[PDB]
């Protein structure tokens, strides 16, 4: 399966600060100015690298000059527009890595979101995007004014611009404080001054009113964004819908569309062999030769071979099949229900395909929203799934999944995912261990292994509150190699003469758990160690 | 020099250089005259150089299907005092693309008059060549002044590829539909479109006229759509409005062709905006159930295949098979 | 090794055609039957295997040293179409009567000498030699009580057999008042630790029993890879993987030489064009464009920027049950197992792993690296503990379940969508109607139309045949059942949501 | 009536209600003319009308590609007292597509004479009507016995497509290239495939004969391609060894048309494999040349779409742009 979007651009303009104090350095901290760097290049990277439409522009605040279209004198001062509306390349990459400087000066950073506003607001008026994003990179360590900030909110209102800010310091609250400093793993609020907390109080107040409480959930810091996917989220788009028609029998139908929830994300290109010298793909020739079974080095035509199929034993030349022969004529697109089920007798186990697929009601339609909520209602009441029979089109195979509801506070729909058939189940018999004299561990044994279990625990539980926190939440960690893939690359492109550089420390920080679990597992480890005899084989 | 009629359907046909490897023949076999003003010779005997020309003019025609050549030379001999004819030259084809010819070979040519003359109400032709002309014409053998006009006349019918028909619309007129177009206003397109997951209608059909408008006709439920009279600007919004079950298709994409093409008109010049027809009388509905009926006829076997791009990320492609005919209508 | 070599072992005395019921399946039935769908499983499989099909207690004889009441029905070969048709002349009661005509039905036979048939029938294969079994159809559980004589020869001869490599499985169908397996067998029957002293399967009464029985007992486990299960970098334990599901394509068509119908390679070169000759590895280079510009990595370069882990599997921490989603599917799960013959002690840990992490109700988180230079997935071990149904068949293995987990960029945004709730009446309505269309759910229940018909079509095609009759589709709701089963309920239904304008 | 020469190409064409429209928004014209009996306007006054013109050539006329109109209208009035022949400059083209005319509308119509008289070796063309004819001929107005004829004047250029050419095979023997398969043998396609993420070959051209058999000719890389005679049994598997080289797509997937279409043939049989043509002397490959700058010429404006389904999960759907040409090789 492959995504299809809808096919519409979006407007980022990223708003950095290059100030005084947006370069102060601490024995075990890199610098903010370094984290924002890497940010905007980890966004600029995918951008450039997968092939968007999104246009971005880059306006510096904090500069030790003046490039803005509000300056007009003693205004908008050391506020810089260092590249405008237009599509990313490799100059700006080259420019984030070593061209832009950090500043002397300081500039209110209110001022530069009005100049990036105004930069939305006149550089779209030719062309058509659906979303307007401002991402602002700042300390919040500078003076500021109070007199602009309700306009700017209606601005913000009026034109629908989207604002996310990242901080060198994180949001969360009672946090409780706690070897080396790793930067973009998973584990400060006296370590902030008072203009600090000031600018926060306004962030906070901008975000709330522009979005509600969820707005508290748009600032994050510069390590917590190296290892998700925050910097896309708003200009993210959702697939071209499925739509089909529920029937349960030949009398009930409920329009519904259906989503892409998981579908794995690939490499989008391949590499192609060149030449050495010439570095062109017309200097080689690919011709595959079916040289019999040995060297006898006879000339082949390409009609000499008939092909055929093999039945076991026996083989059915292509002479004697016709293409209208071997066709199962499908019945055609559909999604029908087979049966109900207990849910205990669909296994995760036997979960098959490569997607899975979330189904709403159709778009503007009251009705079939009524009832497919009753469907919905009636399965998690009764504690039931659907059996059916799923069809893309006329022409793709048919298969039967399962599709069982799911209830959020915000929205509900129905989760498909494909189910074997006969065919694809491999019966296979393995040992009993539990039973087994020879592989018994022993008390001692079990109870090392208790206390490693107990050691190596990646949930906590709420104080009083029965609730479970993950420590080590895996699924809002992007995939590796798409970061490397872009490291790679843009070294290549940028320094020629230069091997590959190795691997981000952050990159590792994130792919690892918690210090604190590393901390705890290394005593009963040592006791697993000195318990279990583990001799390799010498054959 | 191919002379052509309105319908397509040519008429006149003069030779120069196409009978000099028969006239020795034709002339051996007429010696064969003893005192007859007109003679007639069947050649179920001498039937090679009836052969001969068949191959002549299925070599030099065009879009030949089949030559009926008759086994009778009817030789005349034309002498100074003469003037012909026949004042009676009435006569109408049966069918649509068949037609029957009088092949005149000139055996003993006139120097200085007597010339072949051809009447039509939008020119006259003259000839002394071979000519070959419809039953249709009323013909002028010129008072020959010097020598002898002799001359041999065939009979050729000739049935050609079926690129015409005809539909009844009342008593009074008829309308005729043509593969191909010129001149024609209207083209009605039969549409099947192609398996896709967000196309929920199979076969539609639409009436076009120069200026891009489509009105709709067909449903694969008959003719009933076209009596809500649902016009569009152009295929792309009767694709937008009929083929997609959900509720807002042109939030989703927008439907172009690439190649600047049209469904009906390929790369030509629309039109400004003008009135688009629309069935009125029961006459026009039944006009309509015909051609519908006949469309549907040959769809399995002529068609073309005609694209649209929706600009998605992957772009989305639908295919279409088109089946076009072009027609005119009474004003 | 590579071709397992199985033997079908049929009694054919009286008593394996009495059916206690009018209508139900008698156990040569059911036994031909068994067979029939292993040559099929093995034909859609494309498994080369050896099979052969043996009847005793017949009154004639087929074998080659001439062995009195044993008719060698089919030696070893592949399976094919015209074995699969001579099968199915055999079932039914027409079945039935034309094998007691061709054959007899009552005789009286030693089973000494069937097992020497059997041996020598092994012995004539010189293709391969590898995973030689015989399974014995029958109910008669004390064959020789009469004669203390040839059941003493009869225990020599599968003693003999067992030493000589060959394995001997029973499966042994239904009789009045039971079968007893004490009486004379467990000095037959091959018995491998404890697997099958208390674990032996019960007597078979059905067709897909005992097909799950035999289909157990014969397929070899490959395993894909045998990787390392690393606590840290000193604790590390071996372990085998499994594919438990796998999806079953039909098979592509293969390129035949005129002469005959042979296999034919498919070799690729290289050349440079104009000069030609095979082009040495180190004579290329990659190359990738984006707009305008051109990115040029040697062949390692590429293989390095994929490198991150050693292959192996590492763990990160342990996580409860309840924060894995069924919903958060990514691609089908794998099987994970001890594996003693790499490591010594794995198996104890592993134990003692699934234990507590069964008691605890915990997952292993870990890492996990299939082969060199593929960069890392995050995976969950699942405890999984074993299950016996009713004919103790082994429905649920013992270890862990390899499930894979997404990244941020494995999940896709949802569009925007107002909560619409459902009054209780509608929702009781549709309970009704879920309830009144509630059936049990196997994994093997459905069966893919698409190989079953290119199956049949190949089947028909190669016994010179037309083409075969279509077949109804199983996966296909019966629209006809459910509207009966309804009834009313859905104009009611309809009649509480659907607007009568719509 | 249409009149053609052998070359394929239109000479003469007589209007007998298509100029209606337009004669009174001419008459208008003319009333602004004080004592000039030939006058000429270089302005169009309002182009309207003259655009009104070209698309009405547009329309009526076969094969137009581009149509070029003068500004310059003249009127010409002409008395019972005056009259010559006036022949044309012997006027050449350069290009074997492309024909300058004479459009000739009257105003005013004689009672008796004032009749167009056009001089052609075949024939003499008379007409009393609305005319166009190539500036090439030679053209004479006839006195006028009662009543007054004014007529106007225009020239206009137009392009044609020469739905048949010829390639030079030697010095002797040139064949022809043909647009319709009817009566031909071999089929010379050029196929293009628009941007897909499993295409990485654009161009291919293939010759294909009535049995199906296929042979490659050029990839972009040139002519010397056809070196190899890589012949092959249907354009699917072709596909599949040129386009589809990829590792990963050898043992992917198959090929195949849903409508049982051919690229040389729509629905007419596949007879029984004979024999496969292949260049065997030195010309041929000049021939090659020849036929692929052709095709490659006119691939930018003529062409057909044709659909390739692969067997994949889901099944893919291929579209390609086909330009088709049809001859027999003489043996």
């Amino acid at each position: 399966p492959h995504m299809v979007r809808s096919g519409n651009k979006a407007a980022v303009v990223l708003c950095m600060d290059v100030g005084f104090t947006m370069s102060n350095s601490i024995p075990g901290i890199e610098s903010p100015f370094e984290q924002a760097k890497k940010v905007i290049t980890m966004f600029v990277q995918r951008q450039v690298f997968a092939e968007n439409k999104d246009e971005i522009a880059l306006v510096l605040f904090g500069t030790d000059g003046t490039d803005n279209p509000l300056s007009g004198g003693d205004q908008y001062q050391n506020i810089t527009v260092h590249r405008h509306l237009m599509l990313p390349d490799f100059d700006l990459l080259e420019d984030i890595e070593s061209k832009i400087q950090p500043g002397s000066q300081q500039a209110d950073f209110l001022d530069a979101l009005i100049v990036s506003m105004d930069v939305i607001q006149h550089e779209t008026i030719g062309k058509k995007f659906e979303k307007r994003h401002i991402e602002i990179f700042t300390d919040l360590s500078s003076r500021f004014s109070k007199s602009q900030l309700d306009i700017i909110i209606h601005s913000l209102k009026k034109c629908d611009i989207s604002l996310q800010f990242f901080l060198p310091f994180s949001l969360g609250k009672e946090d409780g404080s706690g070897g080396p400093f790793r930067l973009g793993g998973h584990g400060p609020l006296k370590g902030i001054t008072e203009q600090q907390k000031e600018g926060l109080e306004i962030v906070k107040m901008v975000m709330i009113s522009l979005e509600g409480e969820d707005g508290l959930d748009e600032i994050y810091s510069f390590s917590e964004s190296l290892r998700k996917l925050c910097v896309f989220k708003k200009i993210e788009r959702h697939s071209i819908h499925w739509p089909c028609r529920l029937t349960i029998g030949s009398n009930l139908s409920i329009r519904i569309a259906a989503y892409k929830s998981i579908l794995q994300e690939r490499v989008k290109k391949t590499w192609t062999v060149v030449d050495a010298k010439t570095l062109k793909k017309e200097d080689i020739q690919k011709e595959t030769v079916y040289c019999l079974n040995d060297d006898d080095e006879t000339e082949v035509l390409k009609e000499d071979i008939i092909q055929g199929f093999r039945y076991g034993s026996d083989i059915v030349p292509f002479s004697k099949v016709d293409e209208e022969q071997m066709k199962y004529k499908s019945e055609g697109k559909c999604f029908s229900v087979l049966g109900f089920c207990k849910s205990s007798q669909v296994q995760r186990r036997f979960f098959m395909g490569n997607q899975v697929l979330k189904v709403f009601a159709a778009r503007d339609d009251e009705a079939a929203a009524v009832a497919l909520s009753s469907l919905i209602h009636a399965l998690d009441d009764l504690d039931m799934v659907a059996i059916v029979r799923y069809a893309y089109d006329k022409r793709a195979n048919p298969q039967v999944g399962v599709a069982f509801p799911h209830i959020k506070h915000n929205y509900e729909c129905l989760v498909y995912v494909q189910l074997p058939f006969m065919e694809d189940l491999r019966q296979y018999m393995f040992s009993s261990l539990k039973n087994s004299k020879k592989y018994a561990p022993t008390e001692a044994q079990l109870n090392a292994v208790d206390a490693l279990i107990d050691s190596m625990s990646l949930a906590k539980k709420d104080e009083k509150t029965d609730t479970l926190e993950d420590l080590f939440p895996t699924t809002k960690i992007p995939n590796p190699r798409f970061q490397r893939l872009f490291q790679c690359l843009l070294h290549r492109a940028l320094h020629p003469r230069e091997p590959l550089p190795p691997i981000q420390q952050h990159i590792w920080n994130m792919l690892n758990p918690p210090a604190e679990v590393t901390t705890k597992s290394q005593i009963p480890l040592s006791k697993i160690k000195t318990l279990f005899p583990l001799i390799e084989a010498k054959k | 020099m191919d002379i052509y009629d309105d319908k397509g359907l040519q008429t006149i046909k003069l030779f120069n250089n196409e009978f000099d490897c028969i006239r020795n023949d034709i002339r051996e076999l007429f010696k064969h005259v003893t005192d007859s003003d007109s003679i007639q010779l069947p050649m179920e005997d001498n039937s090679d150089i009836i052969e001969n020309i068949r191959k002549i003019l299925y070599r030099r025609l065009k879009n030949v299907e089949c030559v009926d050549i008759d086994s009778t030379i009817t030789f005349m001999k034309y002498d100074p005092n003469d003037d012909n004819k026949r004042t009676c030259s009435n006569w109408v084809p049966l069918t649509n693309n068949y037609m029957e010819y009088c092949l005149v070979i000139y055996l003993e040519t006139p120097i200085c008059g007597g010339k072949i003359k051809l009447y039509h109400p939008t020119g006259n032709i003259k000839s002394d060549k071979d000519i070959m002309f419809a039953k249709t014409l009323d013909f002028k053998s010129k008072k020959v002044l010097t020598g002898r006009k002799t001359i041999a006349v065939l009979d050729i019918s000739v049935s050609y590829n079926r690129s015409m028909t005809t539909i009844h619309y009342n008593d009074d007129v008829d309308i005729d539909i043509h593969t191909d177009k010129n001149g024609k206003e209207l083209c009605y397109c039969y549409i099947t479109i192609d398996d896709h997951y967000l196309v929920d209608v199979e076969t539609i059909g639409v009436i076009v006229n120069r200026s891009g408008k489509c009105l709709l006709v067909n449903n694969h439920l008959g003719i009933g759509i076209v009596k809500d009279k649902r016009i569009s600007d152009s295929f792309g919004d009767v694709c937008m409005d009929t083929i997609f079950d959900f509720s807002e298709a042109r939030e989703l994409f927008s439907l172009t062709n690439d190649d600047n093409r049209n469904i009906a008109w390929d790369t030509d010049k629309l039109d400004d905006d003008t009135d688009i027809w629309t069935p009125v009388t029961e006459d026009d509905y039944k006009f309509l159930s015909r051609l519908v009926l006949y469309a549907k006829s040959q769809s399995d076997t002529v068609f073309d295949y005609y694209v649209l791009t929706g600009d998605t990320e992957p772009p989305t492609v639908f295919i279409f098979k088109v089946t076009r005919f072009y027609f005119n209508m009474p004003k | 090794s590579g071709r397992d070599s199985l033997i079908f072992l049929v009694d054919a005395s009286k008593a394996m055609f009495e059916s206690q019921s009018e209508d139900e399946l008698t156990p040569f039935d059911m036994s031909i039957q068994c067979i029939q769908s292993v040559y099929i499983s093995k034909i859609i499989s494309s498994d080369r295997d050896l099979l052969a099909v043996v009847f005793y207690g017949t009154e004639k004889d087929k074998n080659s040293v001439n062995f009195k009441n044993i008719y060698v029905l089919q030696e070893l070969d592949n399976p094919g179409a015209k074995r699969i048709l001579e099968l199915d002349q055999f079932k039914g009661q027409q079945g039935q009567k034309r094998f007691q005509d061709m054959m007899g039905h009552g005789s009286d036979y030693s089973l000494s000498e069937v097992l020497w048939v059997c041996a020598n029938l092994f012995s004539d294969v010189q293709f391969k030699m590898s995973h030689k079994r015989i399974m014995l159809f029958t109910n008669e559980d004390n064959p020789h009580g009469n004669d203390s004589a040839k059941a003493s020869r009869a225990r020599t001869k599968a003693g003999d057999l067992r030493d000589t490599g060959i394995f001997l499985d029973l499966m042994h169908l239904k009789k009045p008042g039971g079968f007893d397996i004490s009486l004379f067998y467990r000095d037959i029957i091959s018995i491998a630790e404890d697997e099958d002293l208390r674990v032996h399967f019960e007597e078979s009464s059905k067709l897909e029993d005992l097909l799950r029985k035999v289909r157990a007992k014969e397929t070899r486990k490959r395993a894909l890879s045998r990787l390392k299960l690393k606590l840290n970098k000193d604790i590390v334990i071996s372990v085998g993987i499994y594919n438990l599901v796998q999806k079953a394509l039909k098979p592509p068509p293969i390129k035949l030489y005129r002469e005959t119908n042979e296999p034919v390679k498919t070799k690729t070169r290289t050349f440079n064009t104009s000069t030609g000759g095979l082009l040495l590895p180190s004579d290329t280079k990659r190359s990738q464009i984006y707009g305008s510009r051109q990115i040029i990595l040697e062949k390692e370069e590429t293989e390095e920027l994929k490198r991150f882990d050693d292959p192996g599997l590492m763990l990160m921490g342990f996580k409860p049950l309840v924060l894995l989603k069924k919903h958060h599917y990514l691609r089908p799960s794998l099987f994970v197992y001890p594996e003693e013959s790499l490591v010594i002690g794995s198996s104890t840990l592993f134990s003692a792993l699934l234990i507590k992490c069964l008691e605890k109700e915990v997952a292993a988180l870990c890492r996990y690296t299939p082969r060199r230079n593929i960069p890392p997935y995050f995976v969950a071990l699942v405890p999984q503990e074993e299950e016996l149904d009713d004919q103790k068949i082994q429905v649920t293995p013992p270890g862990f379940q390899l499930v894979f987990l997404p990244f941020a960029d494995d999940k896709r945004k949802m569009p925007f969508t107002e909560k619409i709730m459902a009054t209780p009446e509608q929702v009781g309505k549709m309970k009704a109607i879920v309830e009144k269309l509630r059936f049990t759910y196997r994994s093997d229940s459905f069966e893919n139309p698409v190989l079953q018909q290119h199956f049949r079509n190949l089947e028909a095609l190669a016994l010179d045949l037309m083409e075969p009759e279509q077949a109804v589709d199983l996966t296909l709701p019966k629209v006809e059942a459910m509207n009966k089963r309804l009834g009313s309920l859905v104009d009611e239904f309809k009649e509480l949501v659907y607007p009568p304008d719509y």
